[PDB]
């Protein structure tokens, strides 16, 4: 029995051991309570306005455009506290940790930024944060591990299978049927059990809003198309979800393609996988023909995860959204064009969004379009990496 | 088939619990697995839990994390757990065999044909350990519909609703969880859990058998004591496979020594 309905069609649902049921029942009821209660409201508003920053710029990007006829924003989540998205739902979930009187925090990352936004948020709020992170994860993302520790975060490196972000939920989940009545876990992405996609969608849906008011004082009308980056489906969904009805305005998703998808190293469940059971939903997997859940592959640790959320499986099953893949080395050459000539240091995961908005560019240079990129997060955390690559190759 | 409701019969003429260990279908080896079950069954077990290795077991903390490992070291697929689940039923008519399973390996390739490959190698029950009550519908009805025991899960944070669906919806034996958390011998249960164990009673529920945490003949007897049919012991028995890898004789002669204990504890 559930207040919400868990499921979008045929994917979501609530596919956890019976012991972790009164923590989500509790959890929905939280959040369908608190979502009637301004008073709740007001202090997540007062939160995303003086201490996260919002509302977040829309940068029209001219020069990476010059010579076609493509209009490019960027939706700029790089500039929130933390320096991605995930501060927007970690705020609004601690919140909910609160009223339900939780004293302790758990989280899974793996781009650290979902690690930094919960640490922080915890700080903030005056609760006792640990964090999964994968051992892998920890070195080619270690300025987040930096950070997370200042902060007072309790970080755990998980040595077990890939050493990413899928083995980190796996212990984040674990650890949370055996504490969940002191600990709250904050999952960072619109994945998992329900309600966890319905409650993440909604605590990132003031993306997609303020994209549209400022789109449209901008240009008066909606987008041809926004874009964004599909990891678990936090951004992606944040961005979507208030032009879901607007059926003109195409909602595309970029799954990492990693070293190609005919290689099998990528993070494309959705349009690579087939449906499964794991992390508490039915959802596109990446799985053997037996059954067992793979590894997936990125040069992005925050796409590195071989599933996702069910909305977005849903959304495309209907035909609303549409979802595409990017390889590693069309990212890391949106990363370059966009530091280069906007002077804009993107995520990597964000980097995907771009490098599928700038082919969408290149391919039909004479086309009219006014295309939105959701820049999930700024790319700090990713300079090392890249420039490892870069020397690598003698650039 | 009947036989958890002929074993529980003859228990209760017999006055005792029953012991049921569970080990990983496969670990260390599919012929070394083999061997370990014969030796659990004649040391006393009653009826089998049985684990399909699974890539992601997020109900099962380190030690049965490692056991399936072990299993895909050696390669171990789930047409190699059917195969041995054949052999398994070949050799032992009538003991109780239960699998452990994660909802991704039932539904691969189509729920239904899953049970019925259970009916067709003697499974007699299937737990699917991330599937709770309210997503339950289709795999109890496939495991009816193939003669197999749905076990369904009462938590110790379990409410009158939940408690009166378990008893209605499942067969063969209630499972009767020690506490919250994972499976670990490191980590025994604090609550008791007599209130639950006399509402499944009332209800019509099937037997109770506890697990969780479960590694001490004492354990054993407390759980018969407090009303339950029994207990199931997994950590505590793949921590022996762990520790003898490398001397299968001496892992074969400690499994023994241990089962006979723990079902020594059931007769009183
Ligand atoms: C800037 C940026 N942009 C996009 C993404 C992609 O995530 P999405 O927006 O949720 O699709 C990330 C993902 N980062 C993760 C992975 N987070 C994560 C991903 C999948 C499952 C669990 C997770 O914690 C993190 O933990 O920080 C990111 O940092
Ligand atoms: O002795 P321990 O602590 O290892 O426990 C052994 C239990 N092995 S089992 O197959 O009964 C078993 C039963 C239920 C499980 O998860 C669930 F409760 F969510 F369903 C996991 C394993
Ligand atoms: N559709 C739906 C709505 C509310 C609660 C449960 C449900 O299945
Ligand atoms: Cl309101
Ligand atoms: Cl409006
Ligand atoms: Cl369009
Ligand atoms: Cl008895
Ligand atoms: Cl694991
Ligand atoms: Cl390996
Ligand atoms: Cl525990
Ligand atoms: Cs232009
Ligand atoms: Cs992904």
């Amino acid at each position: 029995t559930t207040l919400l309905n868990p499921y979008f069609g045929e994917f979501g649902g609530m596919y956890v051991p019976q012991i972790l049921m009164p923590a989500l029942n509790q959890l929905e009821e939280a959040f369908v309570s608190a979502q009637k209660d301004p008073e709740f409201q007001a202090q997540f508003a007062d939160l995303l306005k003086n201490y996260a920053g919002r509302p977040t710029a829309l940068t029209k990007c001219q020069n990476i455009t010059a010579g076609t006829r493509t209009t490019l924003y960027l939706k700029r989540e790089d500039l929130l506290h933390g320096g991605a998205h995930k501060t927007n739902q970690v705020l609004g979930q601690a919140l909910l940790a609160k009223r339900m009187g939780k004293s302790e925090i758990i989280a899974e990352t793996g781009a650290g930024a979902h690690g930094v936004a919960s640490a922080l948020a915890s700080a903030l709020l005056g609760l006792k944060c640990r964090i999964y992170m994968g051992a892998k994860d920890v070195e080619r993302q270690s300025p987040n591990v930096f950070r997370m520790r200042l902060m007072g975060a309790e970080v755990i490196p998980v040595h077990s299978g890939s050493a990413t972000l899928k083995d980190a939920c796996n212990e984040a989940l674990r650890d949370w049927s055996g504490s969940y009545e002191t600990a709250h876990y904050m999952l960072g992405t619109a994945a998992g059990p329900h309600p966890y996609p319905t409650i993440v969608r909604e605590f990132q849906r003031m993306i997609g809003e303020e994209t549209k008011a400022q789109i449209l004082d901008k240009e008066g009308r909606l987008p041809d198309a926004v874009i964004a980056c599909v990891g678990g489906g936090s951004n992606a969904i944040g961005m979507f979800a208030d032009f879901i009805n607007d059926t003109s305005v195409g909602l595309i998703g970029v799954e990492p393609g990693g070293h190609g998808i005919e290689t099998g190293e990528h993070g494309a469940p959705l349009k690579h996988g087939r449906v499964g059971i794991y992390f508490g939903m039915k959802a596109p997997m990446m799985q053997t023909a037996d059954g067992q859940i793979e590894e997936s592959y990125s040069i992005s640790a925050g796409l590195d995860f071989p599933s996702v959320g069910p909305q977005h499986a849903y959304l495309n099953s209907i035909g609303r959204a549409d979802y595409v893949s990017i390889t590693d080395d069309e990212a890391l050459e949106a990363f370059k064009t966009l530091c280069r000539h906007e002077g804009i240091i993107p995520a990597l995961e964000s980097s995907h969004a771009l490098a599928h908005a700038l082919k969408m560019m290149r391919e039909q240079p004479e086309k009219e379009q006014l295309l939105v990129v959701n820049l999930s997060g700024r790319g700090d955390k990713d300079i090392f990496t890249v420039h490892d690559i870069l020397k690598a190759r003698g650039e | 088939m009947e036989r958890y409701e002929n074993l529980f019969a003859q228990l209760n003429d017999r006055r005792e619990g029953a012991f049921v260990p569970f080990v990983t279908l496969g670990d260390p080896g599919i012929e070394q697995s083999l061997k370990i079950i014969d030796t659990l069954i004649d040391a006393g077990a009653d009826a089998l839990e049985l684990g399909v290795p699974f890539s992601d077991p997020l109900a099962d903390g380190p030690t049965i994390q490692n056991a399936n490992l072990r299993a895909f070291a050696a390669g171990v697929t789930p047409a190699q757990c059917f195969e041995m689940l054949a052999l398994i039923r070949e050799k032992h008519p009538t003991i109780p065999i239960g699998l452990l399973m994660y909802a991704n390996l039932v539904f691969n390739n189509g729920i239904d044909a899953f049970y019925a490959r259970c009916e067709q190698v003697g499974v007699d029950s299937v737990l699917v350990a991330d599937v709770p009550v309210e997503e339950s519908a289709p795999f109890r009805q496939a495991a009816l519909r193939h003669n197999i025991a749905p076990i369904f899960i009462c938590p110790p944070n379990a409410d009158d609703d939940l408690l009166r669906q378990v008893a209605s919806y499942g067969r063969g034996y209630t499972y009767l969880l020690s506490r919250s958390g994972v499976t670990g011998a490191e980590n025994r249960g604090a609550l008791p859990l007599h209130h639950l164990i006399e509402k499944l009673k009332e209800y019509h529920a099937a037997p109770a058998l506890q697990g969780f945490g479960i590694s001490s003949p004492e354990q054993v007897s407390a759980a018969v004591r407090a009303g339950a049919a029994g207990a199931i012991s997994g950590s505590a028995i793949v921590k022996i496979i762990e520790k003898n890898l490398a001397s299968p004789k001496q892992m074969l002669a400690e499994l023994r020594s241990f089962v006979s204990a723990m079902k020594a504890a059931s007769r009183a």
